DNA sequence: ATCAATATCCACCTGCAGATTCTACCAAAAGTGTATTTGGAAACTGCTCCATCAAAAGGCATGTTCAGCTGAACCAGCTGAACATGCCTTTTGAGAGCAGTTTCCAAATACACTTTTGGTAGAATCTGCAGGTGGATATTGAT
DNA sequence: ATCAATATCCACCTGCAGATTCTACCAAAAGTGTATTTGGAAACTGCTCCATCAAAAGGCATGTTCAGCTGGTTCAGCTGAACATGCCTTTTGATGGAGCAGTTTCCAAATACACTTTTGGTAGAATCTGCAGGTGGATATTGAT
């Protein structure tokens, strides 16, 4: 060949779109968020100890949470007739959701 | 080293993320936006499931103790027990 | 028995979570009683907004 | 020998299962998920019986209540057709005592 | 002068901004409120009799419940460079907050 | 004649009311097409919080709507209501 | 002449606001929202409360409990504040019966 | 506390609704314990945002 | 910029519609005493959890590269605010239904004891499915 | 249109972790009988809902005027998806041994329940004043010029 066969922009990114919506393994990895937990369990309390399961379901929960919050953001982005999403698209959907925090 | 731990969340983990969100393009600013926005929610999380451990008089965390606090958030959670 | 359809549908003898969270999303009613619950191990339902998608003048335009 | 006792709906699942389709097996994680959504169900309807109850200051719950809840929680046809099958297991039940 | 007097676009709903804004008084009429109360019920039980009361609280409910949609509407369209809102806007909030249509 | 102001129904519900509402959230300027859309949406809300009223005032076997069957009603939509009893 | 007895917890509100504020009255519809607040909360604490009974299979309901309640609820310096005057008042009571 | 302060900013001597909104909607704590609540009778606040007041630069144009 | 128009802010006065305060009582708070529970001290076990090692392997960090995207300028046009007005819709005031109590009871339903008894813990087998192996398509982009 | 490159679906097919079957028990469901508690069908009382017709006050359906917003176009940057490459944080997979989850004993600390005795919280009838409303006038604000 001349050159590397090279995909154009967008391709790849929704072949990963269609892998990822036809499976369900968890994408965050194990042990960082391990550890991070219990950083912050240690400055509540100290010396905690951690069932797997409790971490396991920690990090469902983080994950549907954040692809639910893509997603409206996503519709804010594509609401002011752009592509790309930006920190404003989601403060201003955890404005609206309530989620001020 | 380690960057305060937050940095093991890395960058093509929230990108895996948002492409399951179908989202095609992402800005180089959402990353750390996202874990700020991230380790609110966990705090609060832990923070309910660790009030709940304390009142058992336990030093173990226990699954049930984190439903019940994403129960609380209105975030309802299946598949743990209970 | 929603569920098991999606597994026939499938080619699947046996049922595990997804075919649930394929079940309850695709039901109006199901989705309006458990719009706020997650399913562990579930995923999410197959859907790309239109507007994102390339568009179809792509073939021999010469 | 000191042990313990779990209760669970997993056979009740099971026969419904093998009652609508046979020939087809489930996981057991699906089977938790089927067990914590039943426990929720169960909890909210609970929850609200009373609430009626206490608002009209009866101390009974009757089957009254729990239909009533029901269509405040439930939408449309699907409270329909649940309320007949309740109507129906209520009316053989009291038939055959 | 010559000229009747004439305020310049965008004043006049300034003027009553600030006046609705310090004041509580209910701004729709009660009677058309009422009939149309008692049409919908009427669609699911017959010959239903209401208490005064009841239909203030439904009126206080209705415009809070929309004073709130009208304050997401206008940042939704703020996110869009505009200043007039749209139904798409609408859509977007009631999308955004979880409700059905 | 055919009067039947402006539907003998919602259309009652003059566009300079919805004006207001509008300023009392912070909005300068409307597009005509709100009007219906949000008569759309107002609706939709009172149907289902009738609905739970009307439920309620089934149970106790009344003909007259109460001031507390509603409070309950929009209690269960997460828009609790305060000032007109419990 | 069937004469009703209607409660509320109007006069205790009165008797703070004069407390804090001497020159200063206060409507009866606002009286109205501040007993309807009450009540309000009064409902969420005591069901989450419950609650927390049921998970650790005990059967009774004490400060402690409360004392969770609050710190879930409420943020920050508020539950402190709040836990601070309850410690404070129940101390009081221990003592000096 | 809050409505009594409020109310002496309005130079009147007894507390209603309108106070109570305002000192709720003020305070960040209790707006985020009462933040899915209405006060009847309380209005809101009187937040614009600044892009849809006129131009500042409004001034000698000749 | 300066001056006219004109709404808004703000002083001063009166009375009455809601606030506040007095009074005779009955549902409710509280003190005894007992019985009846119940949750923390004490004493133990055994499953599951926290700090280490070793051989890969698959994912992250970093560094190039270019197609395609995000504001900034500008503007034809449309479309929705500001006023005259008249005109017409909305406010106000002159007996029976039904919510709210009360009797009081035929019916409903908790609770003590036994008798079963299907449900569950746990050992002992099935087999569909996570992998692999390989071939045939189906998108994609270059040209 | 055509044809090379990469990614994706589909036939054969095998050993096993998870699924199902099978024993053997005993901690939950029913029966019998009883003691206790209720929701709902008759009387009764006092608010307050049904929604007409004159007379009058003030809001809207219509039409009219024009400035300033929408939303289309063109385009100069710019920035973030694809990708190769190395290498290096993690994956499996074992092994130990400390100690918390959880269990059992049992009785000292905390509470229902049942009675009696104060008592203050709540209707209802007499008094108050802050604010609605009115009146009027100085200054702030829009805008023509």
């Amino acid at each position: 060949v001349k050159k590397p066969h090279r995909y154009r922009p967008g391709t790849v990114a929704l072949r990963e779109i269609r892998r990822y919506q036809k499976s369900t393994e968890l994408l965050i990895r194990k042990l960082p968020f391990q550890r991070l937990v219990r950083e912050i369990a240690q400055d509540f309390k100290t010396d905690l100890r951690f069932q797997s399961s409790a971490v396991m379901a920690l990090q469902e929960a983080c994950e549907a949470y954040l692809v639910g919050l893509f997603e409206d953001t996503n519709l804010c982005a594509i609401h002011a007739k752009r592509v790309t999403i930006m920190p404003k698209d989601i403060q201003l959907a955890r404005r609206i959701r309530g989620e001020r925090a | 080293v380690l960057r305060d731990n937050i940095q093991g969340i890395t960058k093509p983990a929230i990108r895996r993320l948002a492409r399951r969100g179908g989202v095609k393009r992402i800005s180089g600013l959402i990353y750390e936006e996202t874990r700020g926005v991230l380790k609110v929610f966990l705090e609060n999380v832990i923070r309910d499931a660790v009030t709940y451990t304390e009142h058992a008089k336990r030093k173990t965390v226990t699954a049930m103790d984190v439903v019940y606090a994403l129960k609380r958030q209105g975030r309802t959670l299946y598949g743990f027990g209970g | 028995e929603l569920a098991g359809n999606a597994a026939r549908d499938n080619k699947k003898t046996r049922i595990i979570p997804r075919h649930l969270q394929l079940a309850i999303r695709n039901d109006e009613e199901l989705n309006k009683l458990l719009g706020r619950v997650t399913i562990a191990q579930g995923g999410v339902l197959p859907n790309i907004q239109a507007v994102l998608l390339p568009k179809k003048t792509e073939s021999h335009h010469k | 020998r000191k042990r313990s006792r779990k209760e669970s709906y997993s056979i009740y699942v099971y026969k419904v299962l093998k009652q609508v389709h046979p020939d087809t097996g489930i996981s057991s994680k699906a089977m938790g998920i089927m067990n914590s959504f039943v426990n929720d169900i169960f909890e909210r309807i609970a929850g609200e019986a009373s609430r009626l109850a206490h608002y009209n200051k009866r101390s009974t719950i009757t089957s009254r209540e729990i239909q009533t809840a029901v269509r405040l929680l439930l939408p449309g046809e699907l409270a329909k057709h649940a309320v007949s099958e309740g109507t129906k297991a209520v009316t053989k039940y009291t038939s055959a005592k």
